[PDB]
């Protein structure tokens, strides 16, 4: 739903590198493998722990929370 | 009694059956469970199951096989007396 | 369970994890496969009965 | 749920002894020892180290199953040389080696200079 | 009483055994009872 | 893996690997068995019910509902709720002018556990109080899970 | 000295990158276990969740936490809570990090690892603080929140081996590798026409001469001169991994030793 | 057919079958949990009094 903390098979750390995933995705116009490799993961269990993941909670945070403070 | 083959006109098998040998051995195992004088020497055993077998090797198991007839006769055989070859 | 050998006797190996547990060579009598199958047990309750189980 | 607690694999437990050693009488001058909570790891090392012994004509060690960390280790020394003392040398060989190895790490890391 | 919230309104209510399940302000029949306000602990495995 | 079985990694276990969540809920309704008899959710007594479960009642609230958050395992009360008897029916002894409840609550299957995760309580369209109770439990691979 | 034998390559604070020479195989195998399994670190082990109003839960956001790698550099310095005479948890064998995020603002909020607060006593060591290892300055994306959500939550850290959980692992995948050239033969290649077209060279071919094309297979050598790369995830240094794995190891070798003298006495 | 020639039992077990290459052949792993549930009534003699007695 969110990005894992690390890889499966190796344990990087690979959850502070979504959102700049997105924004060389986005603003930079780049290629997703050459923004896999500028963000350092070079084992391709690393690149498709960023490469596969769906954002969900994206959809989950449409609704409105059940218990507002 | 008529249906009692004597002795010496028994027909059966002299070798002990598979089926005979695990009804002894269970026969006696239960025995021994529930404090049955024991006539083989332990070298140090408490599986009732394992001094069962060693009472059959050692041929010192008190009972008899009656083995029956299609037609109602019977057959006494001792363990002692029947081969335990299988 | 459609032959004799589809019903045979173990000695208990008591493991860890919620699976039985078998050696490979014995899953062709058995038509058996790791692919989800599951396989019943029972225990005897007598002497009578557990010797007769372990030496037929 | 049967799942064991992960640390049984590391933490030896009450009553149970980090080594059994146990004569052999399948051959002479030969001892099974018996490590509880270890596996290839020091398997591997020990027996490996063993071998390099000329006075040990036997070292073999085995994991039974892996769901239990404990291995069994299996030498067999000349005669009037004891098993234990062959582990004890090996046990030895091992630490100084390790010792040599880092110090050597260390001084050679000193020397780079991007970390 | 305790403490119930409204299933559309997000409302905090305090129903007893004999008040009607309704909320009082927009009238949606779905409460939802508060999460409880003891710690509950959770092991990060 | 020999014969269609799989080894697994525990390390990417570990990390979160193929691990899912399970959600359950258990439905009840407060039955009115006609003009006299009726049912409410109660935390019972011991003293006042009777049939009780061998399980906790120490998680239900006064509504008879345990809030959600609160950690619940096997034989545990999710749901508590009693309803009245006849007199002049004895079971094993133990029936004193004491008791005038029976238990008729909702335990937690045998072989589950988790958090209790959701209670909503509202009425159906007879208007009788019913309730849903959802409860949280996450389920990580091991050696019986089929992929 | 003149033992094993070392050579740095590259160096850097993420990875080091070595020669292992002089060495058994046995040795530098053994190396690497302990590396992965066996050096002792800190993370987060228990959270107490007193506010959650998320879209997650509580044990999705507890596992995140665990992963979360924090600073372990005097990790020595703490105890096992195993091996500690304290009811829960002391400072003496733990430390206690609290999260507090709210969705203040109207756009959706990230909750980052950087917004984690330690609140026990450090007593002057150097373990605890989450590792921010990234530009922007902020850490691993823990939750996202929308307007009105809270989340307050209590996590304790203790330290552990990888053996007990992935989670207290320093190091992620270690390369290593021997003999490029297979002149020992331990590898019979897989090809269709030709091997030596069909399979790419190691980058390590380059630190070997290639066998002399024609000369008696050599049955006399034996594997060393290895081939190691080792990559941390930052609760303590690369160069520390190496180190301490070796000092585990020692530890363990001379646990067999002490345990065997133990018995001598009986 | 249905509680004559076959009917459901007590003292039994099921579960899914794994594989184990370290099982002797007459073997059978079992887990734990479902060794706790099962029993078996063994009778107390001189040779398992001591046994028993630690076991209760
Ligand atoms: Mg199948
Ligand atoms: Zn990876
Ligand atoms: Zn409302
Ligand atoms: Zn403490």
């Amino acid at each position: 739903m969110i990005v894992p903390v690390r890889c499966f098979s190796c344990g990087k750390v690979v959850g502070d590198k979504w959102e700049s995933y997105l924004n060389l995705l986005q603003e930079d116009e780049l290629d997703e493998g050459t923004a896999l490799s500028r963000l350092g993961l070079k084992r391709y269990c690393c690149r498709r722990m960023i490469l596969t993941h769906v954002d969900l909670i994206e959809k989950f945070l449409r609704y409105n929370p059940l218990e507002k403070r | 009694k008529e249906k009692a083959i004597p002795k010496d006109q028994r027909a059966t098998t002299p070798y002990m059956t598979k089926y005979e040998r695990a009804r002894i051995l269970g026969t006696r195992a239960l025995q021994i469970s529930m404090n049955a004088p024991v006539f083989v020497d332990l070298e140090g055993e408490t599986d009732p199951l394992r001094i069962a077998m060693k009472e059959l090797a050692e041929k010192k198991i008190p009972l008899v096989i009656r083995r029956y007839l299609p037609d109602g006769s019977f057959e006494d055989w001792s363990v002692e007396e029947l081969i335990v070859d299988l | 369970s459609l032959h004799k050998m589809s019903m045979m006797a173990h000695r208990v190996k008591v493991i860890p994890y919620s699976t039985f547990r078998l050696n490979l060579s014995v899953t062709s009598p058995y038509n058996a496969d790791f692919d989800g199958d599951e396989m019943n047990l029972h225990v005897p309750q007598s002497e009578e009965t557990r010797a007769e189980l372990s030496q037929l | 749920m049967n799942a064991p607690d992960r640390f049984e694999l590391f933490l030896l437990g009450e009553g149970e002894s980090k080594l059994k050693i146990d004569p052999d009488t399948k051959a002479p001058n030969a001892v099974v020892i018996t490590f509880e909570k270890e596996d290839h790891t020091l398997g591997n090392l020990i027996r490996a180290e063993l071998l390099n012994d000329r006075k040990v004509l036997f070292a073999a060690y085995k994991v039974e199953h892996p769901f239990f960390a404990r291995f069994k280790l299996r030498i067999q020394t000349t005669e009037g040389y004891d098993p234990k003392d062959a582990l004890k040398n090996a046990c030895n060989s091992i630490i100084n080696k390790l010792g040599a190895l880092k110090t050597n790490f260390e001084t050679e890391w000193n020397l780079q200079t991007l970390a | 009483t305790l403490k119930y919230i409204c299933a559309e309104c997000s409302s905090k209510l305090s129903l007893s055994r004999t008040d009607a399940v309704r909320c009082k302000d927009c009238g949606h029949r779905i409460l939802l009872k508060a999460r409880t306000k003891r710690l509950v602990q959770f092991e990060a495995r | 893996n020999q014969e269609d079985s799989m080894i697994m990694n525990q390390s990417s276990i570990d990390r979160g690997l193929f691990r899912s969540l399970f959600f359950r809920s258990y439905m009840d309704q407060e039955k009115k068995y006609g003009m006299s008899i009726t049912e409410t959710f109660e935390k019972p007594q011991r003293t006042n019910t009777l049939r009780m479960k061998h399980g906790t009642y120490d998680k239900l609230d006064d509504d008879g509902l345990i809030a959600p958050g609160v950690r619940v395992s096997g034989e545990d009360v999710i749901i508590g709720k009693t309803t009245p008897i006849s007199p002049d029916e004895e079971e094993l002894g133990q029936r004193t002018a004491y008791h005038s409840k029976r238990d008729a609550s909702t335990p937690l299957r045998s072989t589950e556990n988790g958090i209790v995760d959701q209670v909503l309580v509202t009425t159906n369209q007879d208007g009788l109080k019913f309730v849903k109770v959802r409860v949280r439990t996450t389920k990580i691979p091991q050696i019986g899970d089929k992929f | 000295s003149e033992g094993p034998q070392v050579k740095i390559r590259e160096a850097s604070k993420d990875n080091v990158d070595f020669i292992l020479s002089n060495v058994d195989l046995a040795m530098a195998n053994s190396l690497r276990r302990v590396m992965i399994a066996e050096i002792p670190t800190l993370a987060i082990d228990s959270v107490e969740v007193e506010t959650n109003t998320t879209v997650l839960a509580d044990e999705f956001i507890a596992h995140r936490l665990g992963l979360i790698p924090l600073q372990s550099m005097d990790i020595e310095q703490l105890e096992y809570s195993r091996d500690c005479f304290c009811e829960d948890h002391c400072d003496k064998c733990s430390v206690v990090l609290t999260l507090q995020a709210f969705g203040e603002s109207e756009s959706t909020t990230n909750v980052y690892s950087k917004d984690l607060v330690i609140v026990s006593n450090l007593m002057g060591r150097n373990i605890g603080h989450p590792i921010i290892q990234d530009k922007e300055g902020n850490g691993v994306l823990i939750c996202k929140l929308r307007k009105g959500q809270e989340l307050k939550l209590t996590c304790v850290a203790k330290k552990g081996i990888a053996k007990e959980h992935a989670k207290w692992g320093p190091a992620a995948a270690i390369e290593f590798e021997y003999d490029p050239w297979n002149k020992l033969k331990h590898t019979d290649y897989w090809y269709e026409q030709d091997s030596a077209k069909e399979w790419p060279q190691s980058k390590n071919c380059e630190y070997e001469d290639p066998p002399n094309e024609g000369d008696p297979f050599d049955y006399k050598a034996q594997a060393d001169t290895f081939y190691m790369n080792v990559e941390s995830v930052g609760s303590i240094p690369v160069d520390q991994v190496v180190v301490r794995g070796i000092d585990t190891l020692q530890k363990k070798v001379a646990s067999i030793l002490l345990a065997l003298t133990q018995m001598d006495q009986d | 057919r249905g509680n004559l020639m076959g009917k459901r039992v007590d003292f039994s077990a099921r579960t899914v079958i794994s594989g184990d290459p370290n099982l002797e052949l007459d073997q059978v792993g079992v887990p734990k949990s479902i060794a706790k549930t099962l029993t078996y009534p063994e009778v107390v003699t001189p040779y398992n009094i001591d046994r028993l007695t630690q076991l209760v």
